């Protein structure tokens, strides 16, 4: 391999040093996998062993590709990204098309391998250093740094930008109705075509890229035109106890914060006096009128809620049980950009961590499609547990930022 | 004479920083001669070079007499240089754990002398290492030197030496794959399963190899007969344990004393099953000072007593056998306290350990068990590179009914039920639905947030009403004590209804134990009951409610 022009100069944000993040301990299996992988990548001159004079480190994990038996190496570049990519966001930045979410179908392709063709700027290489950890600190880890553009670093899709635009240009002009957006190592291709026809166009693009030297190792198929903020549902029941009306009034009270108009004032008079919880209550005229106020005002979303590109995206997930989970993506409290639910199977395979991982990946993907950025998650899981088991189910080239929330009181009831 | 033919590691100063300039003219006219001798003997070995005053840099040098007086040693203060030099890769933040080592037929321990002085230093950097022995006096210029090798105490010596040693070893490890070598600082720990004679041979080969590289090794045998007192361990050929731990006896204890105490206890807990640090550590919430005297409690005294009882009879650990299964067993101990043993064999323990929760007010047994399992998973991954088979004192019905309806996501590996009481169980379960015909208490309570006086009260459906006065209480403790009140005044089946999101928060999580006495009482009432249903209604929304101001 040879560079067409000299390596693209890559500097760091002023007053910022390279990432010193420590390497997570690994199982012997994953270590061996990373050792084969890195031996081969070193044989291919993609990476090089480094000395004690390289203080920087960013973690490495071993995750599988799709369903296969091939071990893949995933580097967490989030820190190096925060450091070098914030002004690589502005300088080389790839603008986000706003029409990708309106198209009837969207497919995703992994183009990351392409980055292995381009060499990385020498001066910057020290910052890509990683370590394969030994079991039980019996030896110091194995230390490599990237010679070429590493996957997962967001400087790589920015540097490869021009080339991707070249390769894509003919396909783009031949198909004006197709939206193509590169986020990280992924190509997101939207169309209004029928599913089969969309797959034809997609296979066309695949083979095109393939004969331009771009390898792309049914599949991942998105339908963003089914995506909308999910409304609030008040229960449908034949006979109503006092407790049911309590929950009704409560959920209505919490919901009244989002939408101002609704009022429960006529539903409280049926609970007048001190009732037994299981006492059955009829439904009067006025309360039913205020229920008519209740249901039709909750099926139409709030106004004045707009996305702010400056503010981060925050995603909260709550476990509703039986494999079901719910989520909300929003910048500021009481204002919701995106709202949804997710349902895995009834078991025979899945567990909590699996379902949560798939959920997080889904939500991140949606956010990538819509806002061109990944949300920051508040995760309903113990920190150590996630940090241990998350790589197991992780099928994606990127990683979102995350924290761990310990305290939902009532919200599981309210969002179901 | 240990010179070296080794590739040096390039070193730069922190950007925008020049070399250290610090000077000492006076005193020590006795030790200055020792410095002369030391430096002349260090020059012939090529370790240092005398330099012409071209205006280079300077750092202090002191000659300290060693104890048991025989020879003099030379000390240099590099803190300034270390402040101005670049950052390196962390040599070791960890230690290997003996429980993870593989049992070998022969283990040889070599220590390389003049380790740092046997590794050459980068040329362009050498000027920054310049130190100058003063001259007695009369305004005669002192003798200027600089280091040609890794200076002792320098910032980049351990890492660079580790690298150099690694590379020096690299060919030999390939030539003799049947033996295993570990690097720790200077020390090389070699081991093999082959014949004792073959072992002696290989060891001698390696010794002469290192000596060809300029790294000296013990000339009389390998020395170092097992034990093997290493890093606070006793390493026996077939066994491993902890160096003797002396627990003192005192009339008065300070923060330093309790800290060192809980330290030694922690260090003991790995090989000694049953160690409890909880109350003793609770005494350390007095961290305000250091030399401040802390009076012991009864629980702490009994804790230290039980620990003393545990330590009095020695017990040992066993090494690792990758061809054997890995098992982990957790047993319940005391308030917020758990203990585990990891073993491949029934009576042979790889190690032991403890777990306790220092953070959060209220938590139940299933949760704490889960957390223990997690800690052991992490620990086993770090030590052995895998996750063991867990054997737990919990029924599957229990845990299944736990992680299903627990709001938090959690995962636990393959685990087998073992019956060794106490078995972890659910002491009570709240109803998910209200109780028919059963008395429904409407509870409330409040407090003046200044006077710090409050009231806790209830109004039922059957017409019963009550208000209990409460002194020195806040708004939360009142609305908890209202639930308490409704509990103690109700039959075996009760529907309690509160406007407190706090109280509902505590109760709905279903803690079996807390450190709050009131919450402990509420727990006891919940256990004593049969069917309890907690329900919540928005505060000040004018439902049935209790209004007492
Ligand atoms: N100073 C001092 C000594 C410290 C020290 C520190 C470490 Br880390 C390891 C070590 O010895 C070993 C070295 C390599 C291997 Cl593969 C196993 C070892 O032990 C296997 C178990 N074993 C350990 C000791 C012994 O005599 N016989 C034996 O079979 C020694």
């Amino acid at each position: 391999p040879i560079s067409p022009i000299e390596t693209v100069p890559v500097k760091l944000k002023p007053g910022m040093d390279g990432p010193k993040v420590k390497q997570w301990p690994l199982t012997e299996e994953k270590i061996k996998a990373l050792v084969e992988i890195c031996t081969e990548m070193e044989k291919e001159g993609k990476i090089s062993k480094i000395g004690p004079e390289n203080p920087y480190n960013t973690p490495v994990f071993a995750i599988k590709k799709k369903d296969s038996t091939k071990w893949r190496k995933l580097v967490d570049f989030r820190e190096l990204n925060k450091r070098t990519q914030d002004f690589w966001e502005v300088q080389l930045g790839i603008p986000h098309p706003a029409g990708l979410k309106k198209k009837k179908s969207v497919t995703v392709l992994d183009v990351g391998d392409a980055y292995f063709s381009v060499p990385l700027d020498e001066d910057f290489r020290k910052y890509t250093a990683f370590t394969i950890p030994s079991i039980n600190n019996e030896t110091p880890g194995i230390r490599y740094q990237y010679n070429v553009l590493p996957q997962g670093w967001k400087g790589s899709p920015a540097i490869f930008q021009s080339s991707m635009t070249k390769i894509l240009e003919p396909f783009k002009k031949q198909n004006p109705d197709i939206v193509i957006y590169q986020y990280m190592d992924d190509l997101y291709v939207g169309s209004d075509l029928e599913i089969g026809q969309h797959r034809t166009k997609i296979e066309e693009l695949r083979q095109h890229l393939l004969r331009w030297g771009l390898t792309t190792p049914m599949g991942y198929e998105l339908h963003p035109d089914k995506w909308t903020v999910q409304p609030i549902v008040l229960p449908e029941k034949d006979s109503w106890t006092v407790n049911d009306i309590q929950k009704l009034v409560g959920k209505l009270n919490w919901a009244s914060q989002i939408y101002p108009g609704i009022k429960v004032r006529q539903l409280s008079k049926l609970l007048r006096g001190t009732k037994a919880l299981t006492e059955v209550i009829p439904l009067t005229e006025e309360a039913e009128l205020e229920l008519a106020e209740n249901r039709e005002i909750l099926k139409e979303p709030v106004h004045g809620v707009y996305y702010d590109p400056s503010k981060d995206l925050i995603a909260e997930i709550q476990k509703q049980g039986q494999g079901q989970w719910t989520y909300q993506i929003y910048q500021e409290p009481f204002k919701n950009l995106k709202t949804g639910k997710y349902a895995r199977m009834r078991g025979a395979h899945t567990n909590d961590v699996k379902q949560l991982t798939e959920a997080v990946q889904k939500i991140t993907t949606e956010s990538i499609v819509i806002w061109g950025k990944t949300p920051k998650f508040k995760l309903p899981i113990q920190k150590e547990t996630w940090e241990t088991w998350w790589t197991e189910y992780w099928q994606a080239t990127w990683i979102p930022e995350w924290e761990f929330v310990n305290t939902p009181p009532l919200v599981k009831l309210w969002y179901q | 004479v240990p010179i070296s033919p080794i590739e040096t590691v390039p070193v730069k100063l922190k950007p925008g920083m020049d070399g250290p300039k610090v000077k000492q003219w006076p005193l020590t006219e006795e030790k200055i001669k020792a410095l002369v001798e030391i430096c002349t003997e260090m020059e012939k070995e090529g370790k240092i070079s005398k330099i012409g005053p071209e205006n280079p840099y300077n750092t202090p040098v002191f000659a300290i007499k060693k104890k048991d007086s025989t020879k003099w040693r030379k000390l240099v203060d590099f803190r300034e240089l270390n402040k101005r030099t670049q950052d390196f890769w962390e040599v070791q933040l960890g230690i290997p754990h003996p429980a993870g080592l593989k049992k070998k037929k022969s283990v040889t321990v070599l220590d390389v002398g003049d380790a740092y002085f046997s590794v050459p230093l980068d040329e362009d950097f050498r000027k920054y290492t310049a130190f100058t022995i003063p001259s007695i006096n009369n305004e005669t210029p002192g003798i200027r030197y600089q280091y040609n090798v890794l200076p002792q105490g320098w910032k980049g010596s351990p890492a660079i030496f580790q690298s150099s040693m690694t590379k020096i070893l690299e060919p030999f490890a390939a030539q003799n794959p049947d033996i295993v070598i570990y690097q720790y600082m200077d020390d090389l720990y070699v081991g093999s399963d082959l014949e004792i004679g073959q072992h002696r041979t290989k060891i001698e080969e390696l010794r002469q190899h290192l000596l060809r590289w300029g790294l000296t090794t013990p000339d009389k045998k390998h020395q170092k007969e097992p034990p093997f007192l290493w890093m606070g361990y006793e390493l026996h050929p077939d066994k491993w344990t902890v160096q003797p731990i002396v627990l003192p006896e005192k009339d008065s204890w300070t923060v330093n004393d309790i800290q060192k105490l809980v330290g030694k206890l922690n260090w003991a807990s790995q090989i000694y099953p049953g160690i409890k640090v909880r109350q003793l550590s609770k005494l350390l919430r007095g961290t305000k000072a250091l030399t401040e005297v802390i009076p012991l409690t009864e629980e702490a005294e009994l804790e230290l007593a039980e620990n003393r009882e545990i330590l009095k009879e020695p017990v040992h650990g066993v090494y690792y056998d990758p061809s054997k299964d890995l098992i982990a067993e957790i047993q319940k101990q005391g308030q917020g306290q758990w203990t585990y043993q990891i073993y491949q064999e029934p009576f042979k323990n790889l190690k032991t350990g403890k777990y306790a929760r220092m953070r959060g007010a209220h938590t139940n047994d299933v949760k704490q068990l889960t957390e223990a399992v997690q800690k052991i998973t992490t620990e086993s991954i770090v030590i052995w590179g895998k996750t063991p088979k867990f054997k737990l004192p919990i029924q599957k019905e229990t845990w299944e009914t736990w992680w299903t309806e627990y709001w938090q996501a959690t995962w636990i590996p393959e685990w087998e039920f073992v019956n060794t009481p106490p078995l972890v169980k659910l002491w009570y379960q709240l109803e998910k639905e209200p109780i028919v015909g059963a008395e429904t208490f409407y509870v409330d309570g409040a407090a003046n947030r200044e006077t710090k006086l409050g009231k806790a009260g209830y109004v039922t459906n059957k017409g019963r009403q009550k208000v209990v006065p409460l002194t020195n209480t806040t708004n939360q403790k009142t609305e908890l004590q209202a639930i308490y009140l409704a509990l103690q005044d109700s039959g075996l089946e009760v529907n309690i209804v509160t406007d407190s999101q706090y109280a509902l928060g505590i109760i709905q999580a279903q803690p079996d134990k807390s450190e709050s006495e009131l919450v402990n009482q509420i727990i006891e009432q919940l256990i004593k009951k049969e069917k309890v249903y907690l329900a919540w209604v928005p505060a000040h929304k004018g439902i049935g409610g209790n209004e007492q101001v």
